[PDB]
């Protein structure tokens, strides 16, 4: 499709991971790499993401 | 089974995606994958090193 | 250091859990002794911090 | 292997801090670990008793 819109082939298949996605511009060397992986999160960076959630709640009282 | 009922799957580290244009053939373009450690469906994914892929070129009208 | 500037020392080496720190006060047999272990979180807990998220954004609105 | 790539280390419970003052030595403060359990770098950690130790003095100038 024209680059106004096209998009990622839809995919639901639960065994395999996304890695990311590449676009290819049309007749052309160039190609434009990006990163989506589903990347982990620790016990610590839950206690953090929880941090700042108690920092929007007493910013917002 | 455990790990995936517990969280699924996920990415540790690595698999970053980077075009690099190797002509290897005029039709294609060439991406690399970096090394890599991910769990997918629960079971360990564990790569050493990048890994190169190929992309054809769009040519429909 | 003086008491207004003294920092805990400073570590990366993943082989080590931080239990807390000990904070002598300077010529004296007291010390100020505090926590800092990252605890886990259940999936209760992340579901109450989503819970928390739908009442902010809903304080939102 | 499979904890540290999901969950980094973290304390399950106890591990509090406490300054007796145990005077065992007139240069060094006594303190007390409390009892606790932790998993770090992967592998699982417990010790059922309050767990004493000690901290020299600050006489630098």
């Amino acid at each position: 499709n024209i680059m106004r819109l096209v998009t990622p082939p839809l995919n639901t298949d639960p065994e395999n991971l996304q890695l990311g996605t590449v676009t290819v511009l049309p007749d052309s060397d160039e190609a434009v790499c990006i990163s989506f992986a589903i990347t982990r999160l620790s016990m610590e960076d839950l206690q953090k993401v929880k941090t700042r959630v108690d920092n929007l709640e007493y910013n917002q009282a | 089974e455990r790990t995936y009922d517990e969280s699924g799957s996920y990415k540790v580290n690595g698999f970053e995606l980077f075009s690099e244009g190797n002509a290897e053939d005029d039709d294609h373009v060439s991406v690399v994958v970096d090394a890599g450690k991910a769990y997918v469906k629960g079971f360990k994914v564990d790569k050493p090193v990048s890994t190169r892929i190929s992309v054809p070129k769009s040519y429909d009208l």
